């Protein structure tokens, strides 16, 4: 999950991009 | 690092739709 | 015509307002409505935007981060009911981080049938204290309305406008304080007499009909409701759907043909884009309830004869079975939606294990491929497989494909098993122990092969049989190939058997756990030409008394010079070890 | 490891701090 | 690896790639009897390639081994389904850059 | 994100020893 990828974690400035709708 | 409301903001910096 | 326009599906509108115009003719949204993440929108974009036809949402309404939107009074002026059949985390109404929203303004919202309200982090949001939610929801206890402008000392909520403070909006109590109720500076909250319950009333205070919900154009008339308490049919609110109609999505009456159209063959999309609708207890529903299965010609759920058939939809339409563990993943399946690839090289008690996990499969919609399955002697473990549809095929249009199976001697026993292959072709290459007769039989039944096998050919006959309670002595014809030279071996098979139902290619002997007791019999010594029948034989010992034994002999597999033959096998004879003499049954009985 | 924490991965601007000698 | 073509080049069907985690030298095909069940070799069935005419038909059969341990020596060899077998080559997966051994050492 | 020589640099931005 995005919450789990960047909040309860840290997500790469690209991981962040990828699924931008 | 990234969180809460900022995630929405962080994503828009990137998106720019 | 209580909802004159269209019934639209649920929508998810993001980024731009472009797709929003897809709502322009909806009276009812059969699903949810989410509007979110519009960062570039401004008030001007909403000044001339209105959906006055929308009366009702069956699920929930969610608004998140929609910039420039200051009120919903022009967008959804007539939205009267949110049913909450499906919710967003227990909420039927969600207003979250709507930066710019000054009021809700949903001045026609009368009832939220199920679920709660969450209105949070709306920095400009007022006209919240002026709403009496107890008129709209049965329980306000789970409402979560916090972190709005309303929380601070900055809302100058004003309802009076016409005369100001002289006979305008209705007033209701919070704890002890009376508060005038309104949605905006120009719109009061509608409040009906208590006798009206949730049905609504006209401007004059006259109750709507008991089948109405929230509001009506005329009193006590079920054809004049803005929305229905129960079900909707032909511009009328009804308690239940009359024949020949079915209850659909817990709000409308539909006919069989409608339910049938939904059901029909949403080709692929099993995973969120099909369901295949069914009929059960006068409802058109997504799937049969537990204990029921669907009678195919009439969409009708009927109770299961024993356990219900189990359809297993494969990921990407395929699955490779290369172990007992992967086979187990299909345990209980009666229908495979997809194609199977069998790649089993080794293991133990495979015929029983594979039959336990795959023995219930009756149908495969795609293809069946057996390849490099070194361990398999038979495909009989697929005990109930009767249909391969070939709706999907292996490249080259094959629905059944067998390649490089070094020990495969049987497909199915074609004396008992029926298998139908609707579409596609057969492929057989590098099956050295599989006779072309078995393949040719399969072609008939269904609508580099055998090169290392000699396929039954000659018949050995038993010249002698002798029983003992614990032993069996047998003799049988001597076998002599064309050039009688170098005869080396016989093989005797015996198992404890009941009646009739015994075969060579039984319960895959493969490598390990065996279904047959086997004896290697040394080739005999001829002793000249005149009287050379020094009949090979065997003494079976270690047998249970009064026991039937399936027995047969085979001559060891010989690569012959020119037209190749292994030779002969005897027929299956049943031999029953001795039991008690009548005399002896009598004795033991007649003498304590 | 620090390589594994921030190179074959992504490390939080604080995870990064912690053991600064 | 090289494409295999029998005398009558027609109906070419299969390759087989074998790989095991190996130390040095001491590796053989007929090792610790693969027989039927518990195996001594990790095996892959490689579909026969598509020729794509006569001039430049080396659309070399290959394979991508995944699920390997890093800084690990692998005994590897290919065989043509029952022609030719490749020799046993040892291939060692990548390990750490010197630079990256340093970092992890030099910074707690 | 963070890597190679930059890690050393990134850490000094933070350290400031
Ligand atoms: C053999 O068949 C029996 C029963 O089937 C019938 O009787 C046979 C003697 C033979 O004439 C068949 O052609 C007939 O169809 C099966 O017996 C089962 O055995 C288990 C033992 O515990 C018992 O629980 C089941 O109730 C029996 N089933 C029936 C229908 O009676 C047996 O499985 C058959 N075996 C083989 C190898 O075919
Ligand atoms: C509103 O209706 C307009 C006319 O077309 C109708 O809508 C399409 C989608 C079909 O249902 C067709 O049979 C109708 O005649 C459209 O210009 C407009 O897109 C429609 N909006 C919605 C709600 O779809």
């Amino acid at each position: 999950g995005i919450v789990e990828q960047c909040c309860a974690s840290v997500c790469s400035l690209y991981q962040l991009e990828n699924y931008c709708n | 690092h990234l969180c809460g409301s900022h995630l929405v903001e962080a994503l828009y910096l990137v998106c720019g739709e | 015509h209580l909802y004159p326009g269209e019934v639209c599906p649920g929508m998810d509108i993001r980024n731009n307002l472009t797709r929003l115009h897809e709502l322009e003719n909806c009276s009812v949204i059969e699903g949810h409505l989410q509007i979110l993440l519009m960062f570039k929108t401004r008030p001007e974009d909403f000044r001339d935007l209105s959906f006055p036809k929308l009366i009702m949402i069956t699920d929930y309404l969610l608004l998140f981060r929609v910039y420039g939107l200051e009120s919903l009074k022009d967008l959804f002026p007539n939205l009267t009911v949110i049913r909450g059949s499906r919710l967003f985390f227990n909420y039927a109404l969600v207003i979250f981080e709507m930066v710019h929203l000054k009021e809700l303004g949903l001045y026609n919202l009368m009832n939220i049938t199920r679920g709660s309200v969450r209105i949070e982090k709306n920095n400009e949001l007022c006209y919240l204290a002026t709403i009496d939610w107890s008129r709209i929801l049965d329980s306000v206890e789970d409402n979560h309305i916090v972190l709005n402008k309303d929380d601070n000392e900055e809302c100058g909520d004003i309802c009076p406008g016409t005369a100001k403070g002289k006979t305008n909006c209705p007033a209701t109590v919070i704890n002890g304080q009376f508060v005038e109720r309104c949605w905006t500076h120009s719109h009061c909250q509608k409040v009906c007499p208590t006798i009206c319950k949730s049905h609504g009333c006209t401007a004059e205070g006259l109750c709507c009909h008991s089948e109405c919900l929230g509001n009506c154009s005329q009193p006590d008339d079920p054809t004049k409701c803005v929305a229905c308490r129960n079900f909707y049919l032909d511009g009328r609110c009804v308690e239940t759907c009359p024949p020949p109609y079915y209850h659909f999505q817990d709000w409308r009456c539909v006919n069989f043909s409608f339910c049938q159209d939904l059901h029909h063959k949403c080709k692929n999309s099993r995973r969120q884009g099909c369901h295949q609708y069914v009929i059960h207890n006068n409802k058109c529903i997504p799937e049969c309830p537990s204990g029921y299965t669907m009678n195919s010609s009439n969409l009708l759920c009927t109770p299961c004869l024993g356990p219900c058939p189990k359809v297993c939809h494969l990921l990407e339409g395929e699955k490779t079975i290369d172990s007992v563990t992967s086979a187990q993943e299909l345990r209980g399946c009666t229908v495979i939606n997809g194609s199977l690839i069998i790649n089993i090289r080794g293991g133990n008690n495979l015929a029983a294990e594979l039959e336990a996990n795959l023995g219930l499969i009756e149908e495969i919609s795609g293809y069946l491929k057996i390849r490099r399955s070194y361990a398999l002697v038979s495909l009989s473990f697929f005990r109930k497989l009767r249909l391969i549809r070939g709706e999907t095929l292996e490249i080259g249009n094959y629905s059944f494909y067998a390649l490089d199976n070094q020990n495969l001697r049987q497909l199915w026993d074609w004396s008992k098993h029926n298998l139908t292959i609707t579409q596609g072709k057969l492929f057989f290459h590098y099956n050295p122990k599989l006779c072309l007769s078995e393949i040719h039989k399969m072609e008939e039944v269904s609508g580099t092969n055998g090169d290392q096998a000699s396929c039954e050919n000659e018949l050995l006959k038993f010249s002698y049989i002798r029983t003992s309670f614990d032993k069996i002595l047998l003799r049988w014809e001597p076998y002599w190939p064309p050039d009688f030279r170098d005869l080396l071996g016989f093989m005797l098979f015996y198992k404890e058997a009941p009646y009739q139902n015994v075969t060579e290619f039984d319960g895959q002997d493969a490598c390990g756990s065996n279904s047959w007791t086997v004896v290697d019999i040394d080739p005999p010594l001829r002793s000249n030409d005149p009287k050379s029948q020094n009949h090979p034989g065997w003494l079976m010992r270690g047998l249970k008394p009064w026991t039937q034994y399936a027995i047969f002999v085979k001559t060891l597999v010989t690569f012959s010079d020119e037209r190749r033959t292994y030779g002969a096998k005897s027929d299956i004879i049943y031999v029953q070890t001795d039991a008690t003499t009548f005399e002896d049954y009598l004795h033991n009985v007649v003498f304590v």
